[PDB]
């Protein structure tokens, strides 16, 4: 940096440790957890899904302005878990890079390739001494011509990977385990079934049998490859059906 | 603290413990290494000598010649006040002057009244280094602390040095504070310092010496927005004169303050780094 | 109730609690480490003199150090560091050459010291360890100046700088009078 | 010192850069490369340090990279540094062979990479390129030469020298048993095995744990010629035959 | 004592939650000498208390353009930089738009100029406050700037050394100033400057520059014995 | 010489400039600022001028990692055939020349 | 040396010396301030020496306006003979090639005074720290070979970790601590060198945790408001912001 | 704490916190409160503005900068940095009215300048902005909108948050109040009242509070509350502290 | 001693002449995902362990064994981000080489160029080394080739090697096993068994990945092929 690097193994990102660790990327994973919410994605036959429990602590804070569900293009969503400013900034970067890809070629960025791009941008942040990771966990969904629903997650440390269910944030690992056993006994989940799994994973690990305004369901289908999040009525009807059966 | 983009750099210390570890080393106690810091030791000493004998003086001034008061001044403005008020009258024959070097420094001259060899004076317009301050107390005080000697320490401080709930600019451009010793049975005159407030350097060295050997001493601390020859600072050393500590030493304030007019108009060649 | 080792005096950018940039004043101590240079502006011109502090009778006294010419009317007397003097002599000399190659006029002494304080005041990554003393008789008439570490200039009638800056400026205070001749 | 030992811009009270002296220490811990300038040529004998049973060699030489027709170098120190430095040695030589159509005279090429390595001390934020290289050479000016370069840029010329491990030791053995003017490449290759065998304790210089390259001149063409396994097997068994003959003599 | 760690950069915060090196630049105003600046409805006056007689002529009051100038209290490298910048702003306003530059606007330009350093590494706050006195269509102006990037509009002010004395005078007679002449307003400024001075010292047409712009008046720096006529009328420190 | 001379000389300049214009106008002032601060940081990490440098961080931040041009594959600067003095080359980059 | 604030020097035999061994960001000195103010350790006098940089003030711990009068000294020392404790107090930075003199003076003084099981409160760095030590508790001890067997066994019944001996002990931070323990071992005077691994700036949590570490072992409080502070613990980021800002 | 991890903005702490931004949130706190309650009819602002000198010519030390026409702002922490982000917002909205042609959405202005604050909270060298600000707009087609932008650089809208000093005090008095079927003037009385409540005359000096608003009253363009109405609100405020 | 000043900075040498950030980037390698390169008669195998062994993972996404040109690929132990950007570069330089010399880049040549990236990233200050090592294999000139590039940028030809975890144990087992004449039908089994030494669980097409070079060129083995090799051993 201008001020420079920092004497100590966990004090700068361009200093390796005796064991061979970079520790400020591990504290960017602590910044995922500092977020204070859990996200769960669920891939299926027809749909990819991304649900997250909701918080808006201040009555005054208009609840319409406060979400973790964004889109990058029409066809491809994300949900975030981690620090608000950094997550909005990573969403904005994904838009620039999706548009760059499309400008360069004339067909839109794949989910996996946008995740790869953001992971390479993160790799550069973590190799350079001026910049730091964006402490935010982007979980892209979207339908691919060939490969169908694509549930992929990209990290502050800058590792990208594909999944058939993802969980990130606070209960990250608890919900990963929930989803392992759901997916172990998967029933080629359609729109309903994927959203059910995702909602109720968060409603198990956080233990919050939600109201429609205590979750946020983003979801895309082969039917409607436009990424499109639920209304209060729709996400309510889901929870009501999970309570009924 | 990086000379190139991404230099592994460490913080400045409050304790200088890495410097204590450098002490340990002594540059791996190498013969040339220890020799050249002993060349720096004989560079960075004090050397009490008077220029009537034109020799050097050995042990004491205060146990060598009689001491009844000993009137200290630690700063331009402190020595300007003793030049102005105490020594508008009297001979104050020189017996001593600490001859020292440090990076920053400037005279350290000792006197005592001809009428009363009893009553004593110092003018330290220079700075004495942290290592040389105990050497300075091993010169003028020497050994055999009396506890029969009113050590009237005056010192010039910066307004900013003072700890307070208001800002350092919100403080009044001048004031002075005291800190006086268990023994010292006369007025603080000014308010004594606050609990958070501390002193260090030679004035502290003198008052701390005095306290451990239970001697009457007082440390007047002129927390003024200037650190350079100023009428207001030396007339905020005023209060000292109208206490026991400096009562039989001051004379004729009209004479004194016309002499202070002179002190101000002595002037500098002051550098062109502010206008 | 504890003593701290806080340093504002290693960095030229770093302000003391009082608001002092110490490294500039440590470069003023480097002017004082250099050689005394006495200039006296008069009604009938401006003089610069300066000590060479020649040490050995092996070093060549015939050679000229410590004083320079910049155009026809202006030169300056350097004092502090000759290595640092050089780069500000070059500024003055090239920018007044350029004045004569632009306007066909030789640049005023105040304007040459402006040009020099543009090459200075730019910390070179340290407060310039030279004071120059710009004595010219321009269009306007005789003029002495003084430059310092901080980079700025200021106008003079009688100035002594260097080794005995204030030792020799107090002599000037008694000696110089407004109606000085250049001979005087 | 504990200070003045960081940035390779920061002098000591003495006037020492300890950074650059630690780059010399990094040569200290490297493959012994023993060069012996001769009459007939100039040889570049070595310790072939890395000789693991699974480790493969798909290269022409191990530590010995050739520069142009008329020059070659060796490597003792930091391996990655050396790779880029030995690519740079070829490219320097070729630019002179592009402008003046001559194979670079030897001093020029050594000096060129020394200026590179002297920048890599001068400018702080760079690391002192921690390699020494022993340059066997022929040129039209100075017949055959041996050279050295250092991380500092400090470079020399030699009748016999060493870099790497037991290097001062090896130079002592050369100063005993080298005879400037009498020393044919034959007797230099003999001295080379001798001194390697005497300075390091590798069975009886195992022929896959040494390597030589002989820069000679044949029909007015410079011939940079690696010694075969066979041929250093011949030099070492003959050294050992002489050792045994002398053991019978004593 | 803990502020130690966080006081030695301008681009680090403290646990306490304040940058101390900006506050230290705002102490470096005080290392320079006491400039007064006060205005009426006709004129905007400045005065400057000039700290040898032969050496260090000390040009505290500086002229920026016809309609505008300043007086200087603190770091003089920075004083120069800031003044020279303002000269360019006004040059360009009279080169393109062929008008004066508003004083408010020009002090805002200096504001943002002096914020860049504080929010940048390798930089320090311009260590000087100005008293930026112009005249516009609006009327007369004084505009205190601080070593910190924030700045004020004023009808009277003093900045520099033991300058509270002046500030106090300028509050006591604040009302007078609005409806004063050129020379009345000046004597008021000089009596603030004289309140700063010790009682043993005085103005004595020596440590007086006076930098007045106004309605037809351009910013004119009365110095040496062009200040004598203003100090003729002023009388009785009491 | 040729029209294309300068069109190619300042090709990259007068593209990333256009990228920053687009981002200013759509995303906001912040978006150029952020990209700029990344680029300048990762091109304060290369070799000294006189050695040919592989700036993997800057290239992948531009998206050049997976894209070749004539820039790459003509007039090979990595086998440059014309180099100066190491020290004087570095001075030029510092701005001492 | 030790000089009393009264006529005679109190007898400190059957006691423990506790210390601040001037360390990284005055962690050991702020720790010793808590203890002197909480146990109400009362001045026996001054460990007056040429080794600390001289300073004065008022009594840090000035609960009353009669205690406000009393004068601070670079090297103070206190006692609670109820608990046979003495608490040395260092208010100061150290002088170069004077730190080992001080260590010698103190170990000689405490051996001659009679105080047997010496203690230190110090600190080493939280950087230049092993991955294991970064992963573990910050708080270490370091008890001398001489130190009593019973109380060594007590330290292992508190299940503490001992200062890593990168070799030959190191105390990376703690300037006089390292040399004092080395000399304590040479003396065969008993000492227990308690420390924390710390970063610098705000070192009150460090102090409070390190006196809780002291209290876990020596039970100078009931092993568990807890710690009174000095009255001088005020304006501890200096004076207030000026009005212009914020 | 994180006292090893609060020396640059490019560091995280053991539990993934940056402390530069949290001390830029200590920075906003240092400054006296600025409140403002989104009404049914546009927005109102008040601010606890602490007049420093009487010398300073009324207009000085402003807390209520008017970014654009449709929008104006209410600031705390540093005034330097508040004006910096006022000028960012001003420029953002100006070039939006050049590009798209029409008044920038308050939401979009707010997000833009929040991401600009975030740009300064990433890169070690530069420090975060030492302040929060609160944009507020009315349109006839859009309605009342309030957006509040942190020293860290986030953007959520509110119905009446505060920034600065006694700003949880203010928050709790704004949710002791309804602002849903209330107009400019109704709320401007309550806003004066809440500045009065939250202000401390024991700690702070003479406060010349400033009341602004936007709404149908103003013609969806930010104005300063007329002396008459502001003085009647400040009378109501004095009387509600008397009661 | 601690000597920690030297072990933070990558531009420093140590008192004894060590480069310690290199060693700690090789410590990042030596806490990696076990890989085994066995250059056999009929081509090389790069049989490796997957850092996922999960119920939740898309098989088609992530590959330890990536091609660079047809005939080359490589496998890694240490860092995934770092690996991925290094092989984006590798592919570039192969295609640059094929636009300059119109010759499919030799395995040796490519290895030099990607290890010259590694060279720069230990050289300069205000960067870190890459914490990943690369078994860059491939087939040229009727010959199999395997190499091993490092964090430092030192590269060496291999007949048989291993990296990552229990990787010295890897090379011990593989010194006992590998024959010079061992052909690739038997080297894939040998590399599977070298993984078994350095494995934690039950080994399946999921929990390892394999990818091989040949006469033909480089590919990755299908899950089917990998489990069939595990069924055959």
């Amino acid at each position: 940096m201008s001020r420079g690097s920092s004497a100590g193994f966990d004090r700068h990102i361009t200093i390796f440790s005796p064991e061979g660790r970079l520790y400020q990327v591990e504290y960017a994973f602590k910044a995922i957890n500092q977020g204070g919410l859990t996200s769960v994605a669920v891939r299926g036959k027809d749909c990819a899904v991304i649900v997250t429990q909701k918080k808006v602590p201040d009555k005054l804070l208009d609840s319409s302005t406060v979400t973790h569900l964004f889109k990058i293009t029409e066809n491809i969503g994300c949900v975030m878990t981690g620090m608000t400013a950094d997550s909005r900034s990573q969403v904005q970067r994904a838009r620039y890079e999706a548009a760059n890809w499309k400008y360069k070629y004339g067909y839109e960025i794949p989910v996996d390739m946008l995740c790869k791009r953001i992971a390479d941008i993160s790799q550069v942040y973590t190799q350079n001494a001026e910049m730091r990771p964006l402490g935010c966990c982007m979980i892209l969904i979207g339908i691919d011509e060939e490969q169908g629903p694509q549930v992929y997650k990209c990290d502050p440390a800058g590792y990208y990977c594909g999944f058939k269910a993802t969980a990130a944030g606070v209960k990250q690992t608890e919900s990963t385990s929930f989803l392992e056993k759901k997916v172990k006994k998967k029933f080629d989940w359609t729109f309903e079934q994927t959203v059910e799994t995702a909602i109720t994973c968060l409603s198990t690990v956080l233990s919050i049998d939600f109201k429609p305004s205590e979750i946020e369901v983003g979801v895309v289908t082969v039917e409607n490859p436009k990424f499109r999040i639920l209304t209060e009525a729709e996400i309510d009807a889901h929870l009501v059906a999970l309570a009924e059966r | 603290a990086a000379t190139f983009f991404g230099e592994v750099v460490k913080a400045p210390c409050r304790a200088g413990t890495e410097d204590e570890e450098e002490e340990e080393e002594g540059r791996r106690e190498t013969p040339e290494d220890r020799e050249v810091r002993l060349q720096l030791a004989r560079k960075r000493e004090v050397r009490l000598l008077r220029r009537q004998t034109k020799t050097s003086l050995e042990v004491s001034l205060l146990e060598k010649y009689p001491c009844s008061k000993f009137i200290i001044a630690i700063g331009n403005n402190a020595v300007a006040f003793l030049s102005s008020f105490v020594m508008n009258s009297g001979v104050w024959e020189e017996v001593g002057c600490a001859k020292l070097w440090n990076e920053w420094c400037a005279f350290c001259v000792f006197y005592h009244l001809k009428s009363n060899p009893s009553v004593f004076l110092c003018q330290c317009s220079c700075y004495v280094a942290e290592d040389q301050q105990y050497q300075w107390l091993e010169k003028v005080f020497g050994s055999c602390p009396r506890k029969n000697m009113q050590i009237t320490i005056l010192t010039c401080r910066h307004v900013t040095d003072y700890k307070t709930s208001e800002s350092t600019g919100s403080l009044p451009s001048p004031f002075l504070r005291a800190l006086k010793t268990q023994n010292f049975k006369d007025s603080a005159c000014c308010p004594l310092l606050e609990q958070p407030n501390i002193v260090h350097d030679l004035p502290a060295a003198v008052l701390s010496y005095c306290q451990v050997w239970k001697i009457p001493a007082i440390l007047y601390l002129c927390y003024t927005d200037v650190m350079k020859l100023d009428l207001i600072t030396v007339e905020a050393f005023k209060p000292i004169l109208s206490t026991r500590s400096l009562k039989g030493l001051v004379k004729n304030i009209p004479q004194s303050t016309e002499i202070l007019k002179k002190l101000m108009t002595t002037n500098e060649i002051q550098s062109n780094i502010y206008t | 109730m504890f003593l701290t080792r806080s340093e504002y005096d290693r960095g030229v950018n770093t302000f003391s609690p009082e608001g002092r940039l110490f490294q500039v004043e440590y470069a003023i101590e480097a002017i004082k480490l250099g050689s005394t240079a006495i200039g006296i502006q008069t009604s009938e011109g401006v003089c610069l003199a300066v000590e060479k502090r020649i040490t050995s009778p092996l070093m060549e006294p015939s050679s000229i150090e410590k004083i320079v010419e910049i155009d026809a009317h202006i030169g300056c007397a350097m004092s502090g560091l000759i290595a640092d003097a050089k780069t500000l002599i070059d500024k003055a000399r090239v920018e007044t050459q350029n004045h004569w190659f632009t306007y066909n006029e030789t640049m005023t002494v105040e304007s040459v010291t402006q040009a020099v304080s543009n090459l200075a005041l730019q910390f070179m990554s340290r407060p310039f360890g030279v004071a120059l003393l710009f004595g010219g008789v321009d269009e306007k008439g005789p003029q002495l100046f003084h430059m310092d570490p901080s980079g700025t200039f200021v106008q003079c009638d009688a100035r002594a700088i260097g080794s005995a800056s204030e030792g020799a400026q107090s002599s000037l205070q008694e000696v110089y009078h407004k109606s000085m001749t250049l001979k005087e | 010192s504990r200070r003045y030992d960081s940035r390779t811009t920061i002098f000591s009270p003495e006037g020492r850069l300890y950074q650059v002296e630690y780059a010399m220490e990094a040569i200290g811990h490297a493959g012994t490369c023993l060069g012996i300038l001769a009459n007939d040529g100039v040889l570049l004998a070595a310790e072939r340090r890395n000789i693991h049973k699974l480790l493969d060699e798909v290269f022409f030489s191990e530590k010995i990279y050739k520069l142009n027709e008329d020059m070659a170098c060796s490597v003792a120190g930091i391996t990655s540094d050396a790779n880029v430095l030995t690519n740079e040695l070829r490219l320097i030589a070729q630019r002179y062979l592009l402008q003046y159509q001559e194979p670079i005279p030897c001093e020029q090429l050594v000096t060129a990479l020394c200026d590179i390595k002297q920048a890599y001390t001068q400018f702080g934020g760079k690391r002192p390129f921690g390699v020494s290289l022993l340059y066997i050479g022929w040129d039209k000016h100075y017949g055959f030469q041996l050279y050295q370069s250092d991380p500092s840029g400090n470079y020399g010329g030699w009748k016999a020298t060493c870099i790497g491990n037991n290097s001062a030791a090896a130079v002592s053995m050369l100063k005993q048993d080298y005879k400037e003017g009498e020393m044919t490449l034959k007797s230099a290759l003999a001295l080379a095995i001798k001194v390697l065998n005497k300075t390091m304790d590798v069975s009886k210089l195992s022929a896959e744990k040494v390597e030589i390259a002989t820069l000679t001149r044949e029909n007015g063409k410079t011939v940079i010629r690696v010694l075969k396994q066979k041929e250093v097997e011949q030099l070492i068994k003959k050294h050992e035959e002489e050792e045994a003959k002398a053991e019978r003599e004593k | 004592m803990f502020r130690n760690q966080y006081d030695n950069d301008v681009t680090v915060w403290s646990p306490q939650g304040r940058i101390h090196q900006i506050e230290y630049a705002m102490e470096a105003v005080k290392q320079g000498s006491a400039t007064v600046g006060l205005k009426s409805k006709t004129h905007a006056v400045l005065v400057a208390l000039k700290r040898s007689e032969l050496a260090a002529h000390q040009k505290k009051i500086l002229h920026v353009d016809n309609h505008i100038g300043i007086s200087i209290a603190g770091l003089t490298a920075d004083a120069r930089l800031l003044c020279n910048f303002m000269r360019q702003e006004c040059l360009d306003s009279r080169f393109v738009f062929d008008r004066p530059l508003p004083v408010s606007r020009l002090v805002s330009l200096i504001g943002s100029k002096t914020q860049i350093p504080t929010q940048r590494y390798g930089r320090r706050p311009y260590g000087v406050g100005l008293l930026i006195a112009g005249y516009d269509d609006m009327g007369p102006h004084i505009f205190q700037t601080c070593p910190s990037a924030n700045y004020f509009d004023c009808r009277a002010m003093s900045i520099g050394a033991r300058s509270q004395s002046a500030r106090t005078y300028l509050e006591r007679h604040m009302s007078e100033f609005m409806e004063c002449n050129l020379n009345e307003l000046v004597k008021h400024g000089l009596r603030a400057l004289r309140e700063t001075l010790p009682a043993e010292q005085d103005l004595t047409t020596k440590n007086v520059s006076i930098g007045i712009v106004g309605k037809d008046l351009e910013f004119t720096i009365y110095d040496d014995d062009d200040v004598s006529p203003f100090l003729e009328g002023l009388e009785e420190r009491p | 010489s040729h029209p294309l001379e300068l069109s190619e000389k300042n090709f990259q300049l007068n593209q990333d400039k256009m990228n920053f214009s687009t981002l200013r106008n759509i995303q906001g002032l912040f978006a150029p600022l952020k990209l700029q601060m990344e680029f300048k940081a990762v091109q304060q990490v290369q070799r000294l001028p006189f050695l040919s440098s592989s700036n993997l961080s800057l290239d992948v931040l531009r998206g050049n990692d997976e894209t070749i041009g004539f820039e790459d594959i003509l007039n090979d600067p990595s086998q440059s055939e014309v180099m100066g003095e190491p020290h004087l080359m570095v001075e030029y980059k510092l701005g001492l020349l | 040396m030790f000089v009393p604030c009264g006529e005679s020097a109190p007898d400190l035999a059957g006691f423990t010396l506790l210390m601040p061994a001037v360390s990284v960001g005055n962690v050991g000195q702020l720790a010793m301030d808590l203890i002197i103010s909480t146990l109400n350790m009362s001045k026996i006098g001054y460990f007056y020496t040429d080794c600390l940089v001289p300073m004065v003030g008022n009594n840090p711990y000035a609960t009353t306006e009669g205690n406000s009068t009393e004068l601070s000294i670079n090297a103070e020392v206190y006692s609670l003979p109820s608990r046979k404790l003495v608490a040395l107090q260092l208010r100061s930075i150290f002088i170069k090639y004077k730190s080992k003199p001080f260590c010698e003076k103190l170990l000689s003084w405490v051996k001659s005074s009679g105080c047997a099981r010496v203690i230190v409160l110090s600190s080493s760095h939280s950087y230049q720290r092993n991955d294991l030590q970064l992963r573990s508790t910050p708080f270490r001890y370091l008890l001398t070979p001489s130190m009593q067997k019973s109380v060594q066994n007590k330290i292992k019944s508190l299940n503490w970790e001992e200062m890593e001996k990168s070799r030959c002990i190191r105390i990376p931070g703690g300037g006089i601590t390292k040399t004092l323990y080395d000399e304590s071992c040479s003396k065969e005077i008993q000492m227990a060198v308690l420390l924390k691994f710390v970063s610098e700036g705000d070192n009150i949590p460090d102090a409070l945790g390190l006196v809780e570490y002291l209290n876990e072992w020596l039970q100078i409080l009931k092993p568990l408001s807890r710690w009174k502070i000095p009255s001088s613990w005020r304006l501890l980021f200096g004076s207030g912001l000026p009005p212009a800002l914020f | 704490i994180g006292t090893g991890y609060d020396l640059s903005a490019s560091t995280f702490s053991p539990d993934g916190r940056v402390f530069q931004v949290e001390y830029a949130m200590k920075a906003v706190e240092n400054s006296s409160t600025a409140i403002g309650i989104r009404c049914k009819d546009g927005v109102v602002f008040g601010v606890e503005k602490l007049v420093l000198s009487k010398l300073y010519e009324e207009g000085s030390n402003k807390r209520l900068f008017n970014v654009d026409r449709h929008v104006g702002m209410a600031v705390a922490g540093l005034l330097a940095d508040a004006r910096s982000l006022a000028d960012i917002a001003r420029e953002e909205a100006s070039n939006f009215r050049s590009n798209f042609g029409y008044n920038i959405p308050l939401k979009h202005l707010a997000d833009r300048v929040a991401m600009y604050v975030h740009a300064y909270t990433l890169y070690s060298a530069v420090r975060p902005f030492g302040c929060s600000f609160m944009l507020g707009s009315y349109s006839v087609n859009d309605g009342a909108q309030l957006y509040m932008i942190d020293p860290s650089g986030v953007s959520y809208g509110y119905w009446g948050c505060a920034i600065g000093k006694a700003r949880q005090a203010a928050k709790t008095e704004i949710e002791k109040l309804q602002m849903k079927e209330m107009t400019c003037r109704d709320i401007v009385k309550e806003v004066a009242k809440i500045i009065y409540i939250v202000h401390d005359e024991v700690k702070d000096k003479a406060f010349e509070l400033e009341l602004s608003w936007v709404g149908e009253l103003t013609n969806g363009r930010h104005e300063i509350v007329p002396k008459d109405i502001r003085e009647e609100a400040e009378k109501y405020a004095k009387e509600s502290l008397k009661e | 001693m601690a000597e920690r000043g030297y072990s933070f900075s990558l531009t420093t040498f140590s008192p004894s002449g060590k480069l310690v950030q290199i060693e700690y980037a090789l410590a990042a390698v030596a806490g990696g995902a076990p890989s085994v390169g066995i250059k056999a008669a009929n081509g090389v195998v790069l049989a490796t362990e997957k850092k996922q062994k999960s119920i939740l993972y898309d098989e088609r996404s992530v590959h330890k064994v990536e091609p660079i040109t047809k005939h080359i690929g490589l496998v890694y132990s240490g860092m995934g981000p770092d690996y991925r950007v290094l092989v984006h570069r590798a592919r570039k330089l192969a295609q640059q080489y094929y636009l300059v010399y119109q010759e499919p880049i030799p395995t040796a040549q490519l290895v030099q160029r990607v290890a010259s990236v590694m060279q720069e990233y230990t050289q300069s200050g205000g960067v870190r080394p890459f914490g990943v090592s690369l078994l860059i294999c491939g087939w040229n000139e009727g010959r199999p080739y395997l190499f091993q590039s490092d964090p430092s940028g030192a590269y060496f030809a291999w007949k048989a090697t291993a990296m990552g975890k229990n990787y010295v144990n890897g090379k011990t087992f593989l010194e006992k096993r590998y024959n010079e004449d061992l052909e690739l039908e038997d080297a894939i089994h040998t590399a599977i068994l070298t993984l078994k030494e350095s494995f934690e669980g039950q080994m399946t097409e999921d929990n390892i990945e394999v990818g091989i070079c040949n006469e033909a060129g480089f590919r990755r083995l299908t899950p089917t092929e990998v489990k069939d090799y595990l069924a055959a051993i």
